[PDB]
C-alpha cells in the first residue's frame, strides 16, 4: 500500500519519500508538480509542510516531498 | 555549383529546417554563417528544461530574440556577470526550477514585456519583485511558493502591474491576512482567476469580504484548506454571481448543507470541496443541484505552463520549436 | 362591522400574542433571567452573554449536572400554542392579499403589454378588453377575500362557520389559479386560454357574490355567535 | 255541448320542497352545486324534513355527522331520481 | 452545539 | 549596382505609356531586378519611390485646372492607365515583395497606390468631386450622363481607401470615399430636394405630390445601384425620406382629413406607404380615421331616424353596412392592421352603444333589445323562407354586431324570453339553426353565459322523448276522448309565473290525473305546478247546426264547457265556476265578443267599450252562422 | 414617529426610523444602542418572526409601534 | 495552347501551357501580356526541371517528402545545386521546398571541415576563434 520511509533529510529541510500503489499513482502527471493542497485533494495524507517538490524520471509514480523545520 | 552566390534569404530558409544540435554545429563555418545562425527568427521559441548550464550562455540565447522561453525544473547554477538590454521575451516559466537569487535577479533585471510568467518554488527578494514591477503588461502570473518577498514590495508590484487576470499564489508560507490585505488593495480588480489555498490560519474572512466587494467579477476562486474562512465567508461567496470555479476543500467548519447555498448561484459551474462532504451524501448534493461538477476537477490550470495528455510539450498553446528530443 | 376591524388593526404588536410567543419558545436563564430562545437541536448550550458564566440546555431549566453526566436528564404551553398557529395563518394570508394588492400597477403594465403583443398577433382590441376585465375582477376578488378572512377571525365556531370557511378556501384557490393563468400564459393557445380565463373569472365573480350574500344573510337572521 | 276535442298543456318539473338554497353551496337546488357548476346533483332527503345536494352533503357528511341547521344526527330519508 | 487530521500517518 | 539601373528605368518607362510590351523584354527586366537582389535592396525601393513621385508630379502639372467635364475625362483615363501599369510593374519586381519587403518588422502596388494618393489630395479632390456633383445634378433633365465617368471616379475613390500599414492588406476600406464624396453628396441632395418640394407644393395639389415623391424615392434607390457603392443605400434612403416627408407631416394630416371625407381608396394607400416609411408617424391618422368613422356611422343611423325604432332589421342593416364599408377600406389602408383595426373597433363600439336610437329612448340598453328582436324576426318560421346559405352567413353578421356590444346581460335576458315564447308556441324555423346559433354564442362568451338556453333546449328534447312513451303507456289506458300533449319544464330556467287560480273543468281531469300519476311514479319526487294560462286547445261545440270548431286556450275552453248544460248563463255563474280574476275575465270576454258566437243583451252594440257588472246575461247565439269554422279566436 | 425595541434589560428603547428601512440596518441601530451581538437576534412583532429581508411596512410596522427582541443562543 | 522557352544556351523545349503555369513568374507572364529566353537557367537543368514539372502536372496544390524525389534527386552534386538555384529563380514552390529539405537531410552528421569541403566554401575566421566559439556552445 502507501509505503512511507524514514526521515532521510537534507541539511536544513526534511524529506520522506513515499510509494503509492497503482490506482492512486496512475494520475501523477509528467508535466509539472502537484501543489500540497492538490495532492491533499487527491487524498494522500502526511504532516504539515510537505510540498511535492520534484519528480524523478526512473520512478514516475513514486513521490518525494519536502518539509520545512 | 556556385554556392558563393546563394543569398541570406535562401540560407536562412535552409536553416529554418534544421534541429538544434546540428544547427549549433554549423554556426562554426565562417563569419557569414555566424551572422546567419542568429537572425531573430530562428530563435523564436526554445525549450531547454532539466539542464544545469551557463548563465551567460542562457543570457545570450535569450538576447538573440526569444519571445517564449520554456525551461522549468532546471538549473543555471552560476551568477551572472554581463548585462544587456531589457529582454524582449514575453513567456517565461520557472515553475519549480532551482536557481540562486543572484542569478535570478541578474536575469530578471531585464524584464520588459513578460506577458505570461511563472516562478514557482524559487526564492525572491524585494528588489527582485520591484524590478519585476517594471512589467505593467503581465497577464498570466504564477508566483506560488516563493520565499523572502515582503508585503510592501509585493503590493507595489501589484499596483505596478495592471492586466491581472490570472494569479496562482498558493502555499507561499509567508502569506498572512495582512498579505491578502495588500493583495486585494493593490491587484487590478479585473482579476478573474485567484489561488490562495492552504493558508489555514494565515487568511481571514474579512479580507475575503474585501476581495469580493472590490471584485464582483472573479470567476475562478481557490482558497482550499483554509479553515479560518467561516460560514459568513459563504455569504460573501453568495455575493459573487460570476464564479464558476470554487475550491474550499479541507474546511472542517463547513457543512454539505450550507454549501448548497452556493449552488443557489446558477453561475457556479464546478466545485472542488474534497473532504468537507464525505462519501454518500455528495450524491445528494448532486441530485439537489443538477448543474454542478462537485469534485470533478482535481487541479486548476490558472497560468500553469502545461496540462493534459502527459506529453504536452507545448506551452499555453504556443508550441515550442527547438529542443533536445 | 368596524368594531372588530378596529380591534384587529389596533394590534400594536397585538398586545397579547407576543406573550404567546414568549410562552411558546422562550425560557429565562437560571443565572441572568431574560427572554431566551433555543434554536437548533444541539440541546447543549452555554448562556452566551457578556457576563453569564453558566451553561445549561433548554429542557433542564435547572441543574447543569445531567448533560455530560447521568444525573437527571430533564426529569398552558400547548393550550396557548395553537392560538399562535391560527393567528399566524389568518394574519399571514391577510398580508399575502395586501401584498398582492399593492402590486396592481405592475400587473396593469404587464397585461397591457401582453394585450398589445396578442393584438399584433392577429386579433383585435377585444383581447385587451377581456384581459382588462379579468384583471379588474381578480383585483375585486382579492379586495373582498381579505375582509372575509378578517371577519372569519373574530367569531366562535358553530355549525355554520365550517361552510363559510370552505367557501372562502374554494374562492381563494380559484383566485390563485386565475393569477397563475394570467401571469403564465400570454404565449399559441389563445382561443383555449380565452375560454379558460372567461370561465374562471365569471365563476370567481359569481362566487364572491355568493359569499357577500351569505354574510348579509347571517347578519339578517342573526346566527353569528362571536 | 261536448266541445272537448283537443288539448295541450305545459307543466313545471320542480323539486317537492320549500325554499331551495341547499344551505351549503348556496346555489338554487334545481341549479348546480360547486362541482356541478364549475364543470350531476340529485337531492338527498333528511329524516327531519331537510334535503340537500349530493356533491355537498356527501362531503359535509364525510367530514362531520350533523344536519347543518339543527343539532342532530344525519341519516338519509329519500333519494332523487 | 477541526477534522481530517493532516498529520503524518503510521508506517 | 548602377550598370543596370539605366536599362531598367528604360524598361519601366516603357511599361507606362503602354506600347505593347514584349515578353523577352519582360524577362530582361525581371532578370535584372532579380540578379541585382541576390548579390538587401532598400536603394531600389527608394529609386522606385522617387521615380513614381517624379512621374506623378510631371503628369499633374499637365491637365490641372479644367473646371468640369475634362477633369473627369483626364482623371478616369489616367487612373485606368496608371492602375494597369502599376499592376504590371508589381508583377515585374515581385522578388522585392517576396523577400525584402516581407521583413517589415510598403508593397510595390500599394506603394503606387499611396503615391497616387498624393495626386488625390489636390484641388483635384475638389474639382473632380464638385464636377461629379454638378453632373449628377442632371437628375432633372439631360440624360447623356455617360455614367462611365462617375463609375470610374467612385471606383477610384474606393480603391484609394488608404492601406499603408493600417493592419495588413485590407481592400474595401472605404474611408476616403466616406469623408470626401458621400457627405457632400448627401448635403447637396438635401438642398436639392428641400428646394424642389417647397417649389412644387405651391402650384399643385398634394395628390400629385405623393406620386412624384414615390417616383423620386424609387429613382434614388435606382441610381444607387448603377453609379455608386452599395453601402450608401440605407443612409441615402433615410435622407431622402427625411426631406421629402417628415417635414410636410402637417400638410399630410390636413390632406388625409379631406381625402377621407371623400372616398378615394387608392391615393390613401399611397399616403399610407409614404407615412409608413418614416418611423412612428402614423399616430395621427388613427385618431382622424376613428373620429371620421364614428361621425359617419352616427349620422348614417341618424338618416333613418325614429322610423327605425320600431323596425330592427333596418337598424341592424344600417349599422352593419357602415361597418362593412369601412372594414373594406381598412382592408387597404394599413394592409390588415393591428392599430387601424383597433381604431375601427373603438369607433364601432362607441357609436353602437350610444347613438340616436338610444339617445331618444333614454335607455342605453335599448340597442341590445333591438338586436335580439332582429334575431327573433330572423329566426321565426316566416313564409319568405331564407335559405341556409344565407341563413348562417347572416347569423355570423349578427354575431359580429353582437361581439362589438358589451351589455351582454340584457341581451341574454331578451334572447331567453323570446326563445321561450318561440319554443312554447312551437313556432320554430330550424332547430339545427338554433343549435348552431347557441353553439357559436357559447364559443363567443363561454359556457356560463349560455347555460339557461342550453337547458331550454335539452328539456324540450326530454319532453319530445317522454310524450310518445306516455302514449305507449296509454295503449292500455284508453285516453277518454282527447289528444293530450304536455311540455314538462325545469323550473329555474324558464321564466314563467305560477298560475291564475283555475279549476280544470270535468272532462280533462281524467287525463290530468292519469298523466301526473304516470310521471310522479316514474320518477322519485317531483311537484308539477300545472299552469293553464298558456295552453291552447280546440272545441267541437256540437250544439250547432254547422259543426263549427274553434282554436282556443283553456280559459275559453272552460267558459264554453260551462255551456255544456245551458246556453243562457250570467257572468257571476261563470266567475264562481272558473275562478278567473277580473282583468283576465275582462280580456277573455272581450276577445270572445270580438266574434258574434257570444252575444250580450244587445246584438250589434259597441263590442269593445262595454264594461258590465256581473249582473249581466251571457247567451249563446243559437242560430250562429260564421264565415268559416277552424278559427283561432286568440 | 419612532420605533421601540425591547431591550433584554427591559426598558423598551426608542430609535429613529423611516417607513422603508432595512431589517439589517435596524439590527445595526439596535446594536449601536446596546452592543448586542448582531447575528444571534430575532425580532418579534405581532407574534410573527420578523425576518431580515423585507421592510417594516411590509410586516406593517408603523410609527410608535413597539416590537421585541429574543436571543438565538448557538450551543 | 502551347509555348516554347529558350534556354540560356540556345536550345528550345516545347512545353504545354498548363505545365508551365506552375512557375508563378511564368504564370504572371501569361496573366498580363497574355521564344521566351531564360538567361539564368542552364539547358540540361531546364530539361530536368521540365521533367519534374511534367510528372507533377496533376498535383492537387524531414516532413516525409514523397518517394519520387528520392528516385529523382539521385544525381550528382553541383547539378543538384543549380537545380536549387533555378527553382528559386522560377519560383517553383514544390521543387524548391523538396530540395530545401534534401539539403537539410544532407547536412546532418558531418564535421564542419567536411561541410566546407563539399560546399567548397573557403575557411576564414579560423585558428583564432575556433576553440572560443566551441566554448560559446560547449554544452552541445
Ligand atoms: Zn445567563
Ligand atoms: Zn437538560
Ligand atoms: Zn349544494
Ligand atoms: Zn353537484
Ligand atoms: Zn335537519
Amino acid at each position: 500500500q502507501i509505503y512511507y520511509s524514514d526521515k532521510y533529510d537534507d541539511e536544513e529541510f526534511e524529506y520522506r519519500h513515499v510509494m503509492l500503489p497503482k490506482d492512486i499513482a496512475k494520475l501523477v502527471p509528467k508535466t509539472h508538480l502537484m501543489s500540497e493542497s492538490e495532492w491533499r485533494n487527491l487524498g494522500v495524507q502526511q504532516s504539515q509542510g510537505w510540498v511535492h517538490y520534484m519528480i524523478h524520471e526512473p520512478e514516475p509514480h513514486i513521490l518525494l516531498f519536502r518539509r520545512p523545520l | 555549383v556556385s554556392w558563393d552566390s546563394l543569398p541570406d534569404e535562401l540560407l536562412l530558409g535552409i536553416f529554418s529546417c534544421l534541429c538544434l544540435p546540428e544547427l549549433l554545429k554549423v554556426s562554426g563555418v565562417c563569419k557569414r554563417w555566424y551572422r546567419l545562425a542568429s537572425d531573430e527568427s530562428l530563435w523564436q521559441t526554445l525549450d531547454l528544461t532539466g539542464k544545469n548550464l551557463h548563465p551567460d550562455v542562457t543570457g545570450r540565447l535569450l538576447s538573440q530574440g526569444v519571445i517564449a522561453f520554456r525551461c522549468p525544473r532546471s538549473f543555471m547554477d552560476q551568477p551572472l556577470a554581463e548585462h544587456f538590454s531589457p529582454f524582449r521575451v514575453q513567456h517565461m516559466d520557472l515553475s519549480n526550477s532551482v536557481i540562486e537569487v543572484s542569478t535570478l535577479h541578474g536575469i530578471l533585471s531585464q524584464c520588459s514585456k513578460l506577458q505570461n510568467l511563472s516562478l514557482e518554488g524559487l526564492r525572491l527578494s524585494d528588489p527582485i519583485v520591484n524590478t519585476l514591477a517594471k512589467n505593467s503588461n503581465l497577464v498570466r502570473l504564477n508566483l506560488s511558493g516563493c520565499s523572502g518577498f515582503s508585503e510592501f514590495a509585493l503590493q507595489t508590484l501589484l499596483s505596478s502591474c495592471s492586466r491581472l487576470d490570472e494569479l496562482n499564489l498558493s502555499w507561499c508560507f509567508d502569506f498572512t491576512e495582512k498579505h491578502v490585505q495588500v493583495a486585494v488593495a493593490h491587484v487590478s480588480e479585473t482579476i478573474t482567476q485567484l489561488n490562495l489555498s492552504g493558508y489555514r490560519k494565515n487568511l481571514q474572512k474579512s479580507d475575503l469580504s474585501t476581495l469580493v466587494r472590490r471584485c464582483p467579477n472573479l470567476v475562478h476562486l481557490d482558497l482550499s484548506d483554509s479553515v479560518m474562512l467561516k460560514n459568513d465567508c459563504f455569504q460573501e461567496f453568495f455575493q459573487l454571481n460570476y464564479l464558476q470555479h470554487l475550491s474550499l476543500s479541507r474546511c472542517y467548519d463547513i457543512i454539505p448543507e450550507t454549501l448548497l447555498e452556493l449552488g443557489e448561484i446558477p453561475t457556479l459551474k464546478t466545485l472542488q470541496v474534497f473532504g468537507i462532504v464525505p462519501d454518500g451524501t455528495l450524491q445528494l448534493l448532486k441530485e439537489a443541484l443538477p448543474h454542478l461538477q462537485i469534485n470533478c476537477s482535481h487541479f486548476t490550470t490558472i497560468a500553469r505552463p502545461t496540462i493534459g495528455n502527459k506529453k504536452n510539450q507545448e506551452i499555453w498553446g504556443i508550441k515550442c520549436r527547438l529542443t533536445l528530443q | 362591522k368596524c368594531k372588530w376591524l378596529k380591534k384587529w388593526i389596533k394590534k400594536c404588536d397585538d398586545d397579547s400574542e407576543t406573550s404567546n410567543w414568549i410562552a411558546a419558545n422562550t425560557k429565562e436563564c437560571p443565572k441572568c433571567h431574560v427572554t431566551i430562545e433555543k434554536d437548533g437541536g444541539c440541546n447543549h448550550m452555554v448562556c452566551r452573554n457578556q457576563n453569564c458564566k453558566a451553561e445549561f440546555c433548554w429542557v433542564c431549566l435547572g441543574p447543569w449536572e445531567p448533560h455530560g453526566s447521568a444525573w437527571y436528564n430533564c426529569n398552558a404551553q400547548e393550550r396557548s400554542r395553537a392560538a399562535l398557529q391560527r393567528y399566524l395563518f389568518y394574519c399571514n394570508r391577510y398580508m399575502n392579499h395586501m401584498q398582492s394588492l399593492r402590486a396592481a400597477h405592475k400587473l396593469y403594465a404587464q397585461v397591457k403589454q401582453k394585450m398589445e403583443e396578442m393584438q399584433q398577433h392577429n386579433m383585435s382590441w377585444i383581447e385587451v378588453q377581456f384581459l382588462k376585465k379579468a384583471v379588474d375582477v381578480l383585483c375585486q376578488c382579492r379586495a373582498t377575500l381579505m375582509y372575509t378572512y378578517v371577519f372569519a377571525f373574530y367569531l366562535k365556531k358553530n355549525n355554520q362557520s365550517i361552510i363559510f370557511e370552505n367557501n372562502q378556501a374554494d374562492l381563494e384557490n380559484a383566485t390563485a389559479v386565475l393569477s397563475g393563468y394570467l401571469e403564465r400564459d400570454i404565449s399559441d393557445s389563445l382561443q383555449d386560454i380565452k375560454q379558460k380565463v372567461q370561465d374562471k373569472y365569471r365563476y370567481c365573480e359569481s362566487r364572491r357574490r355568493v359569499l357577500l350574500q351569505h354574510v348579509h344573510e347571517g347578519y339578517e337572521k342573526d346566527l353569528w355567535e362571536y | 255541448r261536448f266541445e272537448v276535442k283537443k288539448w295541450n298543456a305545459v307543466a313545471l318539473w320542480a323539486w317537492d320542497i320549500v325554499v331551495d338554497n341547499c344551505a351549503i353551496c348556496r346555489n338554487h337546488i334545481m341549479d348546480l352545486c360547486i362541482e356541478c357548476q364549475a364543470n350531476e346533483c340529485t337531492v338527498a332527503w333528511g329524516v327531519c324534513n331537510h334535503a340537500f345536494h349530493f356533491h355537498c352533503i356527501s362531503r359535509w357528511l364525510k367530514t362531520r355527522q350533523v344536519c347543518p341547521l339543527d343539532n342532530r344526527e344525519w341519516e338519509f330519508q329519500k333519494y332523487g331520481h | 452545539s477541526a477534522g481530517s487530521v493532516e498529520q503524518t500517518p503510521r508506517r | 549596382l548602377d550598370q543596370i539601373w539605366d536599362d531598367l528605368r528604360a524598361g519601366i518607362q516603357q511599361v507606362y505609356t503602354r506600347q505593347s510590351m514584349a515578353k523577352s523584354r519582360y524577362m530582361e527586366l525581371y532578370t535584372h531586378v532579380y540578379n541585382y537582389c541576390t548579390s538587401v535592396g532598400l536603394e531600389l525601393y527608394k529609386r522606385l519611390k522617387e521615380f513614381l513621385k517624379n512621374y506623378l508630379t510631371n503628369l499633374l502639372k499637365d491637365g490641372e485646372d479644367l473646371m468640369d467635364e475634362s477633369v473627369l475625362k483626364f482623371y478616369t483615363q489616367q487612373w485606368e492607365d496608371y492602375r494597369f501599369s502599376s499592376k504590371v510593374l508589381n508583377g515585374i519586381c515581385a522578388y522585392l515583395n517576396r523577400h525584402w519587403v516581407r521583413r517589415e518588422c510598403y508593397e510595390i502596388y500599394s506603394l503606387a497606390l499611396v503615391t497616387w494618393r498624393d495626386c488625390l489630395f489636390r484641388p483635384l479632390n475638389k474639382q473632380v468631386t464638385n464636377a461629379v456633383l454638378k453632373l449628377i445634378e442632371k437628375e432633372r433633365n439631360g440624360e447623356t450622363i455617360n455614367t462611365r465617368l462617375i463609375s470610374g471616379v467612385v471606383q477610384s475613390y474606393v480603391e484609394l481607401g488608404l492601406n499603408e500599414d493600417d493592419a495588413f492588406a485590407k481592400g474595401p476600406t472605404l474611408t476616403v470615399y466616406k469623408e470626401s464624396f458621400e457627405s457632400q453628396f448627401l448635403a447637396d441632395t438635401e438642398r436639392f430636394y428641400t428646394r424642389e418640394s417647397t417649389e412644387f407644393l405651391q402650384q399643385n395639389p398634394v395628390t400629385e405630390y405623393m406620386k412624384k415623391a414615390e417616383a423620386r424615392l424609387l429613382e434614388e434607390q435606382r441610381r444607387v445601384q448603377v453609379y455608386l457603392h452599395e453601402s450608401t443605400q440605407d443612409e441615402l434612403a433615410r435622407k431622402c425620406e427625411q426631406v421629402l416627408i417628415e417635414k410636410h407631416l402637417e400638410i399630410f394630416h390636413t390632406e388625409f382629413q379631406n381625402l377621407l371625407d371623400a372616398d378615394k381608396n387608392e391615393d390613401l394607400g399611397r399616403m399610407y406607404n409614404l407615412v409608413s416609411r418614416i418611423q412612428d408617424g402614423l399616430g395621427e391618422l388613427k385618431k382622424l380615421l376613428e373620429t371620421h368613422i364614428h361621425n359617419q356611422g352616427l349620422a348614417a343611423i341618424e338618416k333613418c331616424g325614429e322610423a327605425a325604432l320600431n323596425d330592427p332589421k333596418m337598424y341592424v342593416q344600417t349599422v352593419l353596412d357602415v361597418h362593412k364599408k369601412y372594414n373594406a377600406l381598412v382592408m387597404s389602408a394599413f394592409n390588415n392592421d393591428a392599430g387601424f383595426v383597433a381604431a375601427l373597433d373603438k369607433a364601432c363600439g362607441r357609436f353602437i352603444n350610444n347613438n340616436a336610437v338610444t339617445k331618444m329612448a333614454q335607455s342605453s340598453s335599448k340597442s341590445p333589445e333591438l338586436l335580439a328582436r332582429y334575431c327573433d324576426s330572423l329566426l321565426k318560421k316566416s313564409s319568405k323562407n331564407p335559405e341556409e346559405a344565407e341563413l348562417e352567413d347572416t347569423l355570423n353578421q349578427v354575431m359580429v354586431v353582437f361581439k362589438y356590444i358589451e351589455d351582454k346581460d340584457v341581451f341574454q335576458k331578451f334572447y331567453a324570453k323570446m326563445l321561450a315564447k318561440r319554443l312554447v308556441h312551437q313556432n320554430s324555423a330550424s332547430d339545427d339553426a338554433e343549435a348552431s346559433m347557441i353553439s357559436k354564442l357559447k364559443q363567443a362568451c363561454g359556457f356560463e353565459y349560455t347555460s339557461k338556453l342550453q337547458r331550454m333546449f335539452q328539456d324540450i328534447g326530454v319532453s319530445k322523448d317522454l310524450n310518445e312513451q306516455f302514449k305507449k303507456h296509454l295503449t292500455n289506458s284508453e285516453p277518454l276522448d282527447l289528444d293530450f300533449s304536455i311540455q314538462v319544464l325545469s323550473s329555474g330556467s324558464w321564466p314563467f309565473q305560477q298560475s291564475c287560480t283555475f279549476a280544470l273543468p270535468s272532462e280533462l281531469e281524467r287525463s290530468y290525473q292519469r298523466f301526473t300519476a304516470f310521471y310522479a311514479s316514474r320518477h322519485s319526487g317531483r311537484k308539477l305546478t300545472w299552469l293553464y294560462q298558456l295552453s291552447k286547445g280546440e272545441l267541437v261545440t256540437n250544439c250547432f247546426k254547422n259543426r263549427y270548431t274553434l282554436q282556443a286556450s283553456t280559459f275559453q275552453m272552460a267558459i264554453l264547457l260551462q255551456y255544456n248544460t245551458e246556453d243562457a248563463y250570467t257572468v257571476q255563474q261563470l266567475t264562481d265556476s272558473t275562478q278567473i280574476k277580473m282583468d283576465i275575465l275582462a280580456q277573455v270576454l272581450q276577445i270572445l265578443l270580438k266574434s258574434k258566437l257570444l252575444v250580450l243583451e244587445d246584438e250589434n252594440a259597441n263590442v269593445d267599450e262595454v264594461e258590465l257588472k256581473p249582473d249581466t246575461l251571457i247567451k249563446l247565439y243559437l242560430g250562429y252562422k260564421n264565415k268559416k269554422l277552424r278559427v283561432n279566436i286568440n | 414617529m419612532q420605533i421601540f425595541v425591547k431591550t433584554l434589560t427591559g426598558k423598551t428603547i426608542t430609535l429613529e426610523v423611516e417607513p422603508s428601512d432595512t431589517i439589517e440596518n435596524v439590527k445595526a441601530k439596535i446594536q449601536d444602542k446596546e452592543g448586542i451581538p448582531p447575528d444571534q437576534q430575532r425580532l418579534i412583532f405581532a407574534g410573527k418572526q420578523l425576518e431580515d429581508g423585507r421592510t417594516l411596512s411590509d410586516y406593517n410596522i408603523q410609527k410608535e409601534s413597539t416590537l421585541h427582541l429574543v436571543l438565538r443562543l448557538r450551543g | 495552347p502551347s509555348i516554347k522557352l529558350q534556354s540560356s544556351d540556345g536550345e528550345i523545349f516545347e512545353v504545354d501551357v498548363e505545365i508551365a503555369k506552375q512557375s508563378v513568374t511564368i504564370k504572371t507572364m501569361l496573366e498580363d501580356l497574355g521564344p521566351v529566353p531564360l538567361p539564368n537557367v542552364n539547358a540540361a537543368i531546364l530539361k530536368k526541371v521540365i521533367q519534374w514539372c511534367t510528372h507533377h502536372k496533376d498535383d492537387p496544390p524531414t516532413d516525409d517528402i514523397p518517394v519520387w524525389d528520392q528516385e529523382f534527386l539521385k544525381v550528382d552534386q553541383g547539378t543538384l545545386f543549380e537545380l536549387i538555384l533555378a527553382a528559386n529563380y522560377l519560383d517553383i514552390k514544390g521543387l524548391l521546398d523538396v530540395t530545401c529539405k534534401t539539403v537539410a537531410n544532407m547536412i546532418k552528421g558531418k564535421t564542419p571541415e567536411e561541410i566546407r569541403k563539399t560546399f567548397n566554401i573557403k575557411n576564414d575566421f579560423t585558428e583564432e576563434e575556433e576553440a572560443q566559439v566551441r566554448k560559446e556552445n560547449q554544452w552541445c
